[PDB]
Order: C-alpha cells, then structure tokens, then sequence
C-alpha cells in the first residue's frame, strides 16, 4: 500500500534501468541522437515520478501544499523526512524537465552526461528512503 | 515583490563568479531567464548548477546563459529585450556594438539559409 | 565624447594614416599585392569602427535599430545626424568591404586606388560631424 | 555547386598568399604591412570556409546558423566532418571575429601559431568535399 506510489517507484527502477542500458559505457552516446534522445526522455520520466511521490507523501500526512515542484522536495526536509542535501539534488533534477522540449544539442549535452554519470543515485536514494514502511 | 529578488539575483552571481561584468533579466516578468558576461567562459556544469541554485533559491525555473559563450542570436536577443541589474555602462555599450554588429554580419551570412526555410 | 566613441575615432584615424602610409603614390600599388592587402583591411577597419559607432548611436539615442550595416547609416541620415550624401558615401564603402574580403564579384582595383584618393575624407567629414557631437 | 568549386580556389590562393607573405619568417612580428596581408587572408579563408559550409546547409536543410560557429557544427552534427575538425575551424572563426570586430585586441602570438601549425585544417576542409 498504496498501488500509486509502489507503481511510480517501480517506474523510476525502470527508467534507471532503461538509461544505464541506453547509455552504454558512454561512447555511442555522445554522437547518436537516438542514444540521447531514449537517455533524455527517460532522465524525464524520473523527475515526474519523484515529484508525484513528493506530492502525494505531502498529501498523505498534510505536510503542506506545495506550491511548486521544488516546493515539494523543501516540505519534505524541512519535516526532515529526506536530508536537506538530498533535496537540493532532487530539486537540481526538476529543472532537468528543460532539456527536452529543447533541441539545443550541444551546449547541455554534457550535462547530461554528468546527471547520468553523478546523478542517478539521487533517484536510488530518494526511493529507498520512501520504503520504509 | 520584485527587486527584493533582483537583489537576491545580485547577490548570488555577485558571490559566485570571478570578474563579474554585468547581468541581465531576459525573458518576461513563473519562468526567469538571466543572462551574464564574465571575464572567463563559464564551466557548463558549473554554470547549471549554479543556475539550479538560483532556481532554488527563487521558486522559478532559471536560465543562466554565458555571454562568452552564446549564439549571436541570443545575445541580439539579450540586446533587444532586456535589463541590466548590475555592472557598468561602458561595459554594456562594448557588448551592444559587438553584438550588433557581429549580428548584421551573420544576417548577411544566413540570409540565403533563412529565405530558403521560408519558403 | 564616449569612451567607446574616443576609442573607434582613435582606431578610425590610425588606419587612415596606415592606409596613407602604404600608398603614396601608386610607384608600385598595383603591382605589389601585399600593399593591396594591407590598404583594404585598414580601409575595413576604418570602416566596421564607423559601423559600429552607427550602431552604438542607434542604440544610445532609442531612434534604432537597423537590421543591416547599411540602414545604420540610413537611420543615422533619416534623424539628421549625418548628411544624406555622406550617409550614401559610407554605405557604398561597405559594398567595397564586401566585395573585398569575401568576393561575390571581381574587385577593381581601380576603385580601392580612387577611394584613398577622394573617400578617405568621408571618414573625416564622419568622425567631425560625429564629434560635434 | 559551381559555387564550391570556386571557394576551394580562393582557399588555396589565399593559403598561398599566406605562406609567401610570412616568409621565414622574422621580419613578421615588426613588419605591420605583412602582418595585415597575413590577417586579411587568414580571413579570407574563413568567410570562403563559411560559404561552402552555409550552401551545403541549405542545399541539405540541415538547420538555421545562430552564429558563424554554428555553420561548422551542422556539418559535425550530421557526421560530414570529424568532430575535432569543426571544432578547429570554429576556433578560426574566433580569430576572424576579433580581426573583424574590436571586441579583443589581437594577439599577434596566436596569429604566428596559426600560420604555423593550424592552416592544415583549412587544407583538410578543402579536401573533404572532394566529394564524399
């Protein structure tokens, strides 16, 4: 309990699992755009899904009303819920919805080698803390 | 409401980048776009996350843009549409001329590109 | 007056005296290509500065802003700041500067041999009236 | 493309043009009269490097140029040159764009690197589209 969040979760596994496939050892990445594109679009689909799961642990135990996605990272540390440090990573990622919807190639294509090379534990740890229960 | 966070956007580019020339409010007045010239290009990832730390620091997705680095197209754009919030002006005239005149030379240059994709 | 101003009429009347200094007469301008070559980039310097003090002007006084090099000096004339004729002077130098850095046409060298003849008073006139201001 | 094969021309006169200005060369750096043939050249080469790559792009739709540089990498973005070799000729377009507008003073030690170890990119532009 509940399915929502067990569901958006087990989404976030696949998205990591999907962009650790797709990205290979990083060599093929950095001149296909079809390696960027599943990379990018799957680095999207994992924001979405944590601030869904941020948003609804506010709702659950009435944290507050998060006025923004970023918001919601902030009422779950200051409740101490997640470490302030995990926050700022997360609330780094929410403004990763950017790159897509964006075709300007080169000047962010190593960000996003450097969010999947230092920055898809975030989402690991983000989850793990969920699971307690 | 304003101003209070201009400063707020003054202090943290102040404080977080050597040999600041001058900074810029870009897109509308929600969403910020900020541009800035500096001394030196700035690192791509520390440009990012420095600009994720304005995004966080305000409540609003943030756009940091190189000045060193970005397109001729943006930097008219910047010209254009735009506030300075901190530098000199002797500074921000050396950047309109360059830019403005970079800028009627690559109009000249992707004039026969441009009326091609316009059919 | 400006600094931007003091320093493009510094650099304007440095290229006019290199542009003199290398011709005087033509002894041997026509025959020598390096002379050919160090006339017609001074005769672009002399004549971006006046590009650039144009655009500066537009910007500076909010009656701009021209698309091309040559509606600055258009727009410059149109407010009576420069004299119509001697906005046409200036903007048939930069046909001059285009057709001799990148040649979309054969360049005459007689013209270049006309123009430090009689035109190298153009930027004078320029750089005068600009100083009136 | 009879265009192209005249900016070719112009590329290898103006490389040409540039060697014998230079000579040894040491009466370079305190001769100003060769150095301005030297520098004019030198951007010759880049504007006729900036043609051939701007009608390749709109003779293939490859995208729309938001700067001089951005003319090179359209042709890296869809593999017609290496990488590496955009990315030099944009470094060209940086020396052509402090010759052309005042926005740097010009560093004459970079214009002697140049002429000795970098115009061979403008040599391997010319022999690319040769004409894979």
């Amino acid at each position: 309990m509940n399915d929502i969040i067990i569901n958006k979760i087990a989404t976030i596994k696949r998205c990591i699992k999907r962009i650790q496939q797709v990205y290979g050892d990083g060599s093929q990445f950095k001149q296909d755009f079809t390696l960027q594109d599943s990379v990018i679009l799957n680095l999207q689909r994992c924001c979405e899904a944590c601030i869904d799961i941020a948003n609804h642990i506010n709702r659950q135990q009435q944290l507050g009303i998060p006025q923004s996605s970023r918001d919601s990272f902030t009422l779950l540390a200051q409740n101490n819920l997640i470490t302030q440090p995990l926050s700022d990573n997360l609330k780094k990622m929410v403004g990763l919805r950017n790159i897509a919807v964006h075709d300007y190639q080169e000047l962010n294509l190593d960000i996003v080698v450097h969010v999947v090379q230092h920055h898809l534990e975030d989402f690991e740890q983000f989850i793990d803390v969920i699971k307690a229960e | 409401e304003n101003k209070i966070i201009k400063l707020l956007r003054d202090n943290i580019p102040k404080l977080q980048l050597i040999y600041l020339f001058g900074s810029y409010s870009q897109g509308t007045q929600s969403d910020i776009d900020i541009a800035v010239l500096a001394a030196d290009t700035l690192d791509n990832i520390a440009r990012w996350e420095l600009a994720q730390k304005l995004a966080s620091a305000l409540d609003s997705d943030v756009d940091l843009v190189d000045l060193r680095s970005a397109s001729t197209v943006l930097c008219q754009q910047v010209v254009t549409q735009g506030k300075q919030l901190w530098g000199t002006q002797q500074d921000d005239e050396l950047f309109a001329v360059k830019t403005i005149s970079m800028y009627q030379h690559l109009q000249a240059e992707r004039q026969a590109i441009i009326d091609d994709v316009m059919a």
